[PDB]
């Protein structure tokens, strides 16, 4: 819970914004509200991970452990990574043919069914636009 | 190389994941 | 999902910048007298009438103080509200320059002559008979607006 | 500007369709 | 009151800079600082005067807001300038000695022989007063 | 001129108020 | 019913025909000195640690032999594992050679300083002393991510 | 390579947080 005093207040005003009767606790439905109050954009699986981290409410102690373990972790950046190493000219898509024999020959190979799964669901001449489909799986 | 073999195996397992929940 | 449906994670994020920032004692709430300045802080320039509309719109009528999810439900309804009437006082507001609710009977003549389907004199001498309500000189445009809203 | 002779435009087209139901 | 989108902005990033923890707070001693970081340069009795309407030794950024809107929309030592320019034909900054003190003791809330030997005495010299030096004061 | 007792009683107005500090 | 929702037909082909090498005696089961190699006949290289994660995912820590379910939930699990500490843990095991969990303090400021946003020496020589947590000159990163978790 | 500037990358940005956190 290595979070400084600044980082606590400002934890602690945007708790306050949604705790309404001010009984130091929000609903997890308000629970994506809140992070995206604080300029964060929560992914459905990063907020699931969170909601599901407490077996329906949420006491400000155990908010601000979710905002520093939150902290201490940046899905969307790290995927975005992983398809721009193979990704030379740099303009964030990636061919339907080459991103295919990547997922084939590399790492935890896809079957030819898994892949073709794959290349349905990024849509396009068949160029894949890998940035839409890191928000696809989120 | 290790690097390649990290960068397609980190796809795969969201990727794997994402169809795990559909 | 609160607000999922209806603003955009950096509209949330703009809003909390804004109202937060009049929040003196931490418990997340304004006065209600800041709304102006919030509005201001975020680019818009509402007329009085406007704020006291927003505010009526949630059921804060003269409340003291405003939440936050009352101010995000306002914010979220005036983006997306297309009712007639609220062009009508939107199209006057433009001519109110400090906010007040009202415009001189010689400006409101001089903008219905000079500008757009321009009014005719006996056209104009008949709405500032009529506009000109509560006294003389001054308009209160959005009575003028209530008088012909029913009938 | 085109701006303010629209606003002054759309009061007048109210007004005279007010005043033309009587 | 009426203030600009950019103008809040500007002085909530200045207010920022001086709050260090982030608890919406400036002290009454860091004022002076903040006002200057605005290109401000208030005189040492226009800070008590702001800082007594306010009385933790704490500033919050509505009331910060608010003492600015009170000097922005009032105005200057510009109009005591102006007024001097009037009795200067020249506009050379300079008023001779004799005619201020026959215009101060002739015209408007006419000053007394005590009070023009005073302002005269401070406002040195070469008996040709430097009306902007003057209201420095 | 009333423009000049303007300018005058505007000047003393400030001249009072300092030698009251 | 078993494994249809996690695995293809395909998968449970190749891991069967991958696991089947090192069943000497046909129990069903293999040496765990073995799954090293079974994985390494998949075209995966794992580490020592990544091994022993595996292992303990199907609570098989310091069991002799690995039953063909248990292997089947390992890979299942390890599959779909997007977890955080996993990925730090798979990046710096790209830069373990042997695989034995240990990575040179010199080869540790090679790396940080001259790939990816690269640290400057101020930077790293902070990060060998805490890394190099015994002071041999070996980062045993596996601990170095407990610390920065 | 690419992927192991990717590895590399990884393990800064997350040390980097570590070391912001204190």
């Amino acid at each position: 819970d290595q979070l400084t005093e600044e980082q606590i207040a400002e934890f602690k005003e945007a708790f306050s914004l949604f705790d309404k009767d001010g009984d130091g606790t929000i609903t997890t439905k308000e629970l994506g509200t809140v992070m995206r109050s604080l300029g964060q954009n929560p992914t459905e699986a990063e907020l699931q991970d969170m909601i599901n981290e407490v077996d329906g409410t949420i006491d400000f102690p155990e908010f601000l452990t979710m905002m520093a373990r939150k902290m201490k972790t940046d899905s969307e950046e790290e995927i975005r990574e992983a398809f721009r190493v193979f990704d030379k000219d740099g303009n964030g898509y990636i061919s339907a043919a080459e991103l295919r024999h990547v997922m084939t020959n590399l790492g935890e190979k896809l079957t030819d069914e898994e892949v073709d799964e794959m290349i349905r669901e990024a849509d396009i001449d068949g160029q894949v636009n890998y940035e839409e489909f890191v928000q696809m799986m989120t | 190389g290790p690097g390649s073999e990290f960068a397609a195996a980190l796809i795969q397992r969201w990727y794997r994941r994402y169809m795990a929940r559909l």
